[PDB]
């Protein structure tokens, strides 16, 4: 969820 | 283009990210913290740097989480050794975050994996790997840890090639630095593997608080 | 001193067998697949060392050298062989002349099912960049010489350096452009970082077979696998 | 003592691995093929070495019998395994994976195109006899053991019975099996007997450097 | 037909070839004159032999000279080795030519030859090599000396298997049997290219003079 | 030749 | 290293 | 018989 955000 | 390339990843260069030592001696879990703490904080830069790479965002997102999952530790290693390339001895983890080797005996396990990263930081100095250079590899762990992928890790390559030429040596020469600058992406799939393996284990026996970035990515 | 030329001609009459291995007339458990697998790997160990000891230069340098070579190498050459014998039968693993592993075959061993996917992967880049026989013996040879990087040690470096320069003879031969044989140059050592990534995992897993109780490690297999 | 079961067993845990070789940058030349081919057998003899070791009880003969077997049988089993590996290619000669010689490849040494003819033959009939692979094991252990030693050669022979009988086909084509088999040997050794004198012959007019083993064993 | 096969092949066994010894003590030159005539000889009845087996004429004219060209080596000694069976250490060359094996030396390298032809004799001597069995396996030779042949060789494989199952001995031992005879074939044919290899060096030297039936098949 | 006559037969 | 030691050191 | 017997008293 973080990197998926982060991208 | 390879000019436009290598300044393209010259500016998305990540920062510098910043820590200090506890003032209690290290122990085998307060080191562990403190290297968790900055790998949390360098994964949150990598992405952005990922994503400045010319034509990464136009990668599927299955594609990019996938590069991420297998480079990242390949990637804050090589980033680690550029930073110490200069300290013989030394591994400049932060500008304020400075170990020595024999600090290595103090975490289980994490004494081996030094070792090897001074090694490899031994090898690209005695290399006298440049600046440009170590940009085009970077940039090649990456696109190379597992269409459209294909044209960017050649033109990335054109572009190491074409850094390797501005030095103006023998042909032969050039082909030689570029087989042994290449060469090394092995040991620096190697350290990152045994350190996957030394993080993994330190979870499972309670040693490290992994969250956030790091805790997804070492799932 | 050998020439590139002689160099390469070395390493293909130092070329070690194919060592024979047969399928059991039961059908494959993870207990026969990984007992075939090991006495296969503890084979072809005998013949590299042989292998090894006809490389030029590789005798000159120390005893402690030259088993830390072959102890961090072992698993890499070996998977870079079955590779070899593999590169021109997209979906199967020639293990042997009689023992052709199809992928999902791999599926009764715990595990070996990943290991398979890369081996196979690699392969198959391998195969879409068509490795030429004389390469894969550079890139083999290159695969022992740069396996650790810890009087020998001069001797090491120019052992590296003459392999090196026979591999960017043969692709110097080929007649591409001088721009496609810097491309074709590292678009092969690129895949070593692949061969080192599948040598991790697959000793990572052969030692859990071993730690498990799964395989009975023999002799030289044995030997090597402790550290 | 092993049952032929273990016996066949241990001869196929035994098997030498196949020799790499490969055919030379420039055409081949009646002393660059003879070249090949002659390290071929002097690196396949070392295997066999191996091999013979491996066989229940070979070890346990005198010295000068280990010895005096291997220097009568050796060229015979050679060209056993050779016929063994081109039974499915017909016109061929598999001497390695990278060294398959058709048949008039043989008309650049002279003498050679006869013996090649030979194998050629052999190979056929052991192909129309569909051979198996079991039964090729229990062969070529006899092919050494017919260069204690009646006591192994007829534990040999015995399994090489048990595998025809597994077959299930009558008694008398057992028999019959056994016999078609058991006389392609003649023509094994005949073979090896032709191409040994074209070996000797290469040699002392200085053709071929042969080295080492393969030099010992001649 | 079996027993109607082994019948005929008894009808069709050769005369004896009347051969004396010389008066004078062999000679090289004398030892090699006396087994080239006696061959001779035996190669005149060998073919009137061949020629009695029931379907040898129906094979074509090439395939009768190969046949011929190709065993008749291994008959003569396979017929040797049958009048040598009951009498170790000599070879009954013919009723009145008898050697014994330390006559060899007379004729260099002969005697390699003589100890392989007793060696092989004194293992059909152990087999107790009867009178039926050494019909059949003389047939076999010729007929296994590289269609219609193979039928051929089919139906005198098949008596040799009557000759034995004959016996009474246990179908185990009938196989062991019928391994160890055709296992000695290959004994034979290896004296056979010895001796050839000995008698055109016999020629070649001028030590022997060749003619006839005799030279034609050498040549 | 003489093999050819005495095949004649 | 017991094998290894003495692979590497023979012909 | 140099190699043969070394190569029938080793592994
Ligand atoms: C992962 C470990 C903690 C984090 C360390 C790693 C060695 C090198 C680096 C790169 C640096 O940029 C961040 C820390 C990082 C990623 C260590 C190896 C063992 C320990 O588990
Ligand atoms: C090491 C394993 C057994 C040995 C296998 C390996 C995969 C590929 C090869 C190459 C072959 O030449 C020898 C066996 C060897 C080395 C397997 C991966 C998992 C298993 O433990
Ligand atoms: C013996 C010759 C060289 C060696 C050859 C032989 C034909 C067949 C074989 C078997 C193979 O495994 C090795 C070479 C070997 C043994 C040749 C026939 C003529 C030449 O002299
Ligand atoms: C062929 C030789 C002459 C002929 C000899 C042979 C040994 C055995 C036999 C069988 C006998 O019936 C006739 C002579 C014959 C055929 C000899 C071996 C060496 C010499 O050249």
């Amino acid at each position: 969820k973080i990197l998926h955000r982060l991208l | 283009s390879p000019e436009q390339l290598v300044l393209t990843l010259l500016e998305a260069e990540p920062p510098h990210v910043l820590i200090s030592r506890p003032s209690a001696p290290f122990t085998e879990a307060s080191m562990m913290m403190s290297l968790t703490k900055l790998a949390d904080k360098e994964l949150v830069h990598m992405i952005s740097w990922a994503k400045k790479i010319p034509g990464f965002v136009e990668l599927s997102l299955f594609d990019q989480v996938r590069l991420l999952e297998s480079c990242w530790m390949e990637v804050l290693m090589m980033g680690l050794m550029w930073r110490s390339i200069d300290h013989p001895g030394k591994l400049i983890f932060a500008p304020d975050l400075v170990l020595d080797r024999d600090e290595g005996k103090c975490v289980e396990g994490i004494l081996e994996i030094f070792d090897m990263l001074l090694a490899t930081t031994s090898r690209f100095r005695e290399l006298k790997l440049q600046h440009k250079e170590y940009l085009c590899v970077k940039a090649m762990i990456l696109l190379n840890s597992s269409r459209k992928l294909a044209h960017l890790l050649n033109a990335v390559t054109d572009a190491l090639v074409w850094v390797i030429a501005k030095s103006g040596i023998s042909s032969q020469q050039q082909s030689m630095r570029l087989a042994n600058l290449l060469m090394l992406l092995s040991h620096v799939r190697h350290a990152s593997n045994k350190g996957m393996e030394h993080l993994l284990n330190m979870k499972c026996k309670n040693v490290v608080p992994v969250y956030d970035l790091l805790l997804e990515m070492l799932n």
